[PDB]
């Protein structure tokens, strides 16, 4: 795989339907001993990129994330002592941050658009809060994602995620028209239970707020009867808090 | 999404020339187009329905006048006023305008 | 060729692509057989939307495309946005006001028996939900929304249906099918594209533009149904009318609500047309201080507002 089969292969990835996922996590090839491609890299027959060529193609792949995915990490964590070749410094990503900066492109994941993030990095706090709603397809299935965000700094708060099931579900809790919710965050710091703190983001209602507009589109645009919701143990309680009953592993709830 | 809609077409029929077209090109800074035929070539202007100039390769024995022979490419140089015409039976000729010359 | 009676044809298609997936956008057809056979084609090198075409008998066509996007404006306690994508012989149709359905996915879908060419829909403020098309065989179809959906089964379902989802919308349903007759029969021309700018102006008045060959001049139609009584299915659609302009017509708009007909020309400038006029005069258009109006530049795409 060259330098120019990258660009293709990430460009495909992020658009055609079939592969769009909601996260990722970029590994770079090392090559370490006791491996077939270390006798490969012995004979002659293999050469990794030049550094500056891996921040120029790190810079442009992060350039072309869509906004509804989430890079949770950008290389791998193996002691340098131990790489024969490959990559050797250990801050790829602020790396390719600044050749971002200066190229003039910017990134527009999740990750670098949340409240503690841009709080830490940068200091910046949410003013012109709004509702931000997309749609697309993907996987077969007909996906939204709605979140709170500020639009003139890039501020990103609260997010849900919402699918409606296609005709090839096997599970039994999920057929005969049911729409499931896959995803429910707000960021920020950690807010202890039934506590509150008015200086952080997560106990003031965003999460109310979300699951309304959830059984809204699941009613009238959909055309379901029925909304589920898979769930942790503590999020059951908050759930049944809301007014979702229990079945199998799911927290189901009526929309007739 | 988007669809592509037709707003405008041009036709100039009943051209006249030595044979039958066999290709043709573009004069994109000018607005002209270049039809090779099975004698020579032709340059006409679309807009105003008239000829411009017209080059015999049949009486410099170039290509038969019997009725067979062929020009297998006609390509227009930018930054010159040159036409390099390819013959089929293979030769490279490289004539001009605003005269009649051939090389 | 391989019946020995089979008539041969030739067919030029137009594709593009969305969310990898490839739709057929323009069909034209020509002939295989004497003066009508294609020699060469060519894309324009520099203009993206030129057609360059070459026959044998001596003739030399070019064709000029834009995009464009077809939706609905009316009344808000009546109208619903709505968007139509073609997609060869398939139309897709997505109401914006009630779901908000990703571009492969649509709506509601409308199967048709030859690839269509034009999408239109009517110019009227309290009915601006029905439906035109016009498909390749010079034939012109009409859908209208009722009360009753009817069941026609040219209309199915698209990602608001399956087992156990039941949304509460109304489908369009069938009317007519109507045909086109020109002046008598003749042979027509090499050019298959013959009626453009289709604009569907009353509930049975049509208006189209045609091109001429040898004079820079444009012809404008008019296009009604006529039906001595209700004796069948299907319908006639007699041209009535025929208006000649001096240069070439590149763009055709219209106003629901104050009913003006506003036509652009080659170098710039604006006319109005009226049609309901027993005179069907053509004149230029004015400005606040009473002068013509004159674009600068060719726009590509017009509309008309009350600032
Ligand atoms: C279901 C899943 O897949 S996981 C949900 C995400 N997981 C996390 O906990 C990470 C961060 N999560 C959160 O921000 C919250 O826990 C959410 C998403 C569940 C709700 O977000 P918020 O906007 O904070 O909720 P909201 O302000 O509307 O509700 C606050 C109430 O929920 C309660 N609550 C919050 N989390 C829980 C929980 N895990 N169990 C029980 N009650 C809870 C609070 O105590 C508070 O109740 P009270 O003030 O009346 O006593
Ligand atoms: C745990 C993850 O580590 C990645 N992984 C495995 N081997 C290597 C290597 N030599 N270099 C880089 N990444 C590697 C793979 O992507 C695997 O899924």
């Amino acid at each position: 795989v060259g330098l120019e089969r990258d660009i293709e292969q990430f460009t495909e990835f992020f658009e055609n339907p079939a592969f769009r996922p909601d996260g990722l996590k970029l590994y770079p090839t090392l090559v370490i001993r006791g491996t077939g491609l270390y006798e490969l890299w012995k004979s002659g027959r293999y050469k990794s990129y030049s550094p500056s060529d891996l921040v120029e193609l790190v810079a442009r792949i992060l350039a072309l994330v869509p906004p509804w995915t989430r890079v949770y990490r950008v290389q791998r964590d193996i002691p340098m002592p131990l790489v024969s070749s490959g990559v050797e410094h250990g801050n790829l990503r602020e790396l390719a941050l600044a050749r971002m900066k200066d190229l003039g492109i910017q990134c527009r994941d999740v990750r670098t658009r949340e409240v503690g993030i841009q709080e830490i990095h940068h200091k910046v706090r949410p003013y012109q809060v709004e509702l931000v709603r997309r749609d697309y397809v993907a996987n077969g299935g007909w996906e939204t994602f709605l979140s709170y965000e500020d639009p003139d700094q890039d501020i990103l708060i609260g997010l849900l995620r919402l699918r409606k099931c296609s005709e090839e579900t096997f599970r039994f809790e999920l057929g005969g028209g049911v729409s499931i919710v896959r995803e429910l965050h707000v960021y920020g710091s950690v807010v202890p239970v039934s506590s509150r703190d008015p200086t952080k983001f997560q106990h003031q209602g965003f999460g109310m707020l979300l699951m309304e507009e959830a059984e809204r589109i699941a009613r009238e645009e959909h055309g379901s009867g029925k909304i589920a919701v898979i769930s942790g143990v503590g999020t059951r309680n908050y759930y049944r808090k809301i007014g979702y009953r229990l079945q199998g592993p799911y927290m189901v709830k009526m929309l007739k | 999404m988007r669809n592509l809609k037709l707003f405008r077409t041009l036709e100039f029929r009943d051209i006249q020339g030595p044979g039958n077209p066999q290709c043709f090109s573009l004069r994109t800074e000018q607005g002209t187009v270049l039809i090779g035929s099975e004698h020579g070539l032709i340059e006409v202007d679309p807009v105003s329905r008239e000829v411009k100039n017209e080059v015999s390769l049949v009486a410099e024995g170039f290509l038969p006048e019997d009725g067979s022979g062929r020009i297998v490419g006609v390509q227009d140089l930018l930054d010159q006023e040159s036409v390099c015409v390819a013959t089929a039976s293979g030769d490279v000729i490289l004539c001009s305008l605003s005269t009649q010359q051939l090389e | 060729q391989r019946e020995e009676s089979s008539i041969p044809k030739t067919c030029v298609q137009l594709w593009t692509v969305g969310n990898y997936h490839w739709y057929l956008k323009q069909s034209l057809s020509f002939s295989t057989c004497g003066k009508s056979k294609i020699v060469s084609l060519m894309w324009d090198p520099v203009t993206p939307y030129r057609l360059h075409v070459l026959c044998q008998g001596w003739h030399y066509l070019a064709y000029d495309w834009h995009w464009t996007t077809d939706r609905s404006v009316g009344d808000n306690s009546s109208d619903l946005s709505n968007v139509a994508v073609i997609d060869g012989n398939r139309v897709l149709v997505t109401v914006f006001r009630q779901t908000v359905v990703p571009p492969p996915m649509c709506t509601y879908q409308l199967l048709f028996p030859h690839p269509v060419n034009q999408v239109t829909f009517l110019a009227h403020p309290q009915k601006s939900n029905d439906l035109a098309v016009l498909d390749a065989s010079n034939q012109i179809s009409v859908y209208k929304c009722g009360d009753c959906p009817s069941a026609d089964p040219t209309v199915k379902l698209g990602a608001v249906g399956g087992s156990g989802f039941k949304v509460c919308l109304r489908t369009p349903h069938l009317e007519k099918r109507y045909k086109i007759q020109f002046e008598n029969n003749e042979d027509q021309d090499v050019n298959p594209l013959k009626l453009g700018l289709l604009t569907w102006i009353e509930e049975d008045v049509f208006l189209a533009v045609s091109h001429s060959e040898f004079s820079p001049r444009s012809v404008i139609h008019h296009l009604t149904a006529a039906s001595s009584e209700m004796d069948e299915e299907h319908g006639q659609l007699n041209v009535s009318s025929s208006a000649a302009v001096d240069g070439v017509i590149i763009s055709l708009c219209c106003n629901s609500k104050t009913k003006s007909v506003v036509l652009q020309l080659a170098d710039g400038q604006i006319f109005k047309y009226l049609w309901e006029s027993p005179s069907l005069a053509i004149k230029p258009w004015k400005n606040s201080g009473g002068f013509p109006v004159r674009f600068p530049y060719p726009c590509t795409q017009t509309e008309l507002a009350m600032i």
